[PDB]
């Protein structure tokens, strides 16, 4: 984390972007055979079931050694993003929604990224309060949903998406 | 002198706020001892910011936020640095950006101030030390803003003088003493008539 | 007699069997046999009285199924509570509270 | 009662323990019966206070200590030790393994053996409610203070 605070802008691209893609398609892979087993019931289904637990609970690993280091590296560029439209950071915001659209729907993903957390002692809030400190300045220690990283990533590129729609198109939003 | 010490400047009562999200930048010229922040209409003059229920104001001298005390908040400006001063009336939330990164407490709480009660309403506020220079702009050109786009214009506030067309009046405190009569409910002071 | 089966571990341990036996009634038969006859002018054998209601007292106390059964019994206590008041220590109205 | 508080055993052992206070076995204990025991295990009162613990528990104050009123002051004795420590025998029942937390799995356990029955995905949402510290599991602190699963 110390050392991505001088990172360029051509990591976005060159690293950054082809990573978060093989973590996106990995977690629409496990969320497919999650759903191919709940559309089959059977008492089968339990023996399988602790396999996706398995891809989720290493797919959570992942994404935990590579979001820590993209959220320091978005919160010393999303200015640049906002002042400047980039085609790379919003395809970034596409990648980063769809892990959190595939966190939100499967209960399984809740489940692992929370084990996760608390069984390797994963503090979440010193991922998040770094730059604080850098710059010199109890309720859900353990595990909080605020805290997630996987949430707290998405919050942070939340503006690089609502910035690629026009102030018209709010109307249609809320129709969505 | 005690009194010829703080200068606060705050919107006149009219420019009240009672709804909505509203956005305004507070650049600080010097680096003293200088607040900003949100202050309600009953705001009294002789007191200092945040030493009382009255206001919301962040001390950016040495990073701290005032209501009813002093407790740690953000870090401590530079010459130059803009504070984005941000409440939001739906959510009863105050948000602290200092040259559009958020501040946050010894926390992760990214706002300064929660459950805030509306009651009579909001006004931006600022106050100045001795020897103390600052810029205050309520956005009533969106250009001269320098931060809003970067934090804030996405995030639904609106600048606080957005659709206006004079410059939005301003009230100091003057450091003049004047008679006034005594108060009724004076804590000390009483006058009985005979 | 009474004092014998207070002093008996079976009056404790088995109170059904206590309550099948009907102990609790004959002792109370007794107790207001005493009250009936001389039931305003005077008590005697206060002794007997006082011995019959605090062994009826401690009935009570073993279980709920003996409070119950005594209960059964409480308009008929408490008609003979009236002159209960001339003998001190325990008394039918001492048993029906 | 004391049918709740003694077991068969318990009265017949009170009573073998009252049949040592009372060596002359007319079912009464007087205060040179009571005096003649605390010599034997070494304490030697005076009848002052040799008195005055027989009058805290002798109730018609015959002066005289019965079987019945030594039943009473046991009953007290077992009544009296649990005050409020009811809680920690609920939280044994989720906590089936014997450690501080109670896992959901536990939480499933009881939830089996009772009436109602869970889908195995509202489990999720009382415990998290429970579980202020959000690491899955309801310790016996945050039990205590608000009780949901
Ligand atoms: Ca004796
Ligand atoms: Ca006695
Ligand atoms: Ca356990
Ligand atoms: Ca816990």
């Amino acid at each position: 984390q110390p050392i991505v605070s001088r990172a360029r802008p051509e990591l976005l691209h060159s690293h950054f972007i082809p990573t978060i893609g093989r973590l996106r398609k990995r977690a629409g892979k496990v969320v497919a055979e999650e759903e191919q087993l709940r559309l089959e019931a059977k008492a089968e289904a339990e023996e399988g079931e602790l396999l996706v637990r398995d891809e989720f609970s290493v797919l959570c690993r992942d994404l935990y050694a590579l979001y820590p280091l993209l959220i320091r590296y978005v919160d010393n560029n999303r200015a640049h993003w906002l002042t400047e439209p980039n085609a790379n950071a919003e395809e970034l915001f596409r990648m980063v929604g769809e892990i959190f659209i595939y966190w939100s729907k499967s209960h399984n993903f809740k489940r692992e990224e929370q084990n996760f957390v608390v069984q390797n002692e994963i503090n979440n809030m010193s991922f998040l309060t770094a730059d604080s400190k850098s710059k010199m300045a109890r309720r859900g220690d353990r595990y909080s949903v605020q805290t997630s990283l996987i949430v707290a990533t998405l919050k942070k590129m939340l503006p690089i998406g609502l910035n690629m729609c026009a102030p018209t198109d709010q109307d249609l939003i809320m129709l969505a | 002198s005690r009194w010829d010490r703080v200068r606060i400047f705050r919107a006149e009562k009219s420019y009240t706020v009672q709804s909505g999200r509203w956005y305004f930048e507070f650049e600080a010229v010097t680096t003293g001892e200088m607040r900003v922040g949100w202050a309600r209409p009953e705001l009294r003059p002789d007191v200092e910011l945040g030493a009382d229920e009255l206001a919301y104001v962040f001390n950016g001298h040495r990073g701290q936020r005032w209501h009813l005390g002093s407790e740690p908040f953000g870090r401590p400006w530079q010459s130059g640095d803009v504070v984005g001063c941000m409440i939001d009336l739906t959510e009863n939330t105050i948000i602290f950006t200092l040259n559009g990164e958020v501040l946050m407490s010894d926390s992760g709480s990214e706002t300064a101030f929660r459950e805030i009660e509306i009651g009579d309403g909001f006004l931006p506020v600022c106050s100045l030390g001795p020897g103390q220079v600052g810029h205050l702009n309520l956005g009533q050109d969106v250009s001269s803003l320098r931060f809003f786009a970067i934090c804030g214009l996405q995030e639904g506030f609106e600048p606080f003088a957005i659709n206006m067309q004079r410059p939005v009046t301003t009230w100091f405190s003057k450091s003049l003493p004047q008679f006034e009569p005594v108060p009724p409910e004076h804590p000390h002071y009483e006058v009985a008539r005979m | 007699s009474i004092g014998n089966i207070m002093n008996n571990k079976v009056f404790y341990q088995h109170p059904n069997l206590m309550r099948a036996l009907g102990m609790h009634e004959t002792v109370m038969e007794v107790m207001v046999n005493v009250l009936g006859g001389g039931e305003t002018k005077e008590i005697r054998f206060p002794k007997m009285v006082t011995s019959c209601c605090r062994f009826l007292c401690y009935f009570c106390r073993i279980s709920r199924q003996n409070q119950r059964s005594m209960f059964d019994h409480l308009s008929y206590l408490l008609e003979n509570s009236g002159i209960g008041l001339g003998m001190q220590g325990s008394t039918p109205l001492d048993v029906a509270a | 009662h004391m049918a709740d508080q003694l077991t068969e055993e318990q009265i017949a052992e009170f009573k073998e323990a009252f049949s040592l206070f009372d060596k002359d076995g007319d079912g009464t204990i007087t205060t040179k019966e009571l005096g003649t025991v605390m010599r034997s295990l070494g304490q030697n009162p005076t009848e002052a206070e040799l008195q005055d613990m027989i009058n805290e528990v002798d109730a018609d104050g015959n002066g005289t200590i019965d079987f019945p009123e030594f039943l009473t002051m046991m009953a007290r004795k077992m009544k009296d030790t649990d005050s409020e420590e009811e809680i920690r025998e609920a939280f044994r029942v989720f906590d089936k393994d014997g450690n501080g937390y109670i896992s959901a799995a536990e939480l499933r356990h009881v939830m089996t053996n009772l009436g109602e029955k869970l889908t195995d995905e509202e489990v999720d949402e009382m415990i998290r409610e429970a579980d202020i510290d959000g690491d899955g599991q309801v310790n016996y602190e945050e039990f205590v203070q608000m009780m949901t699963a």
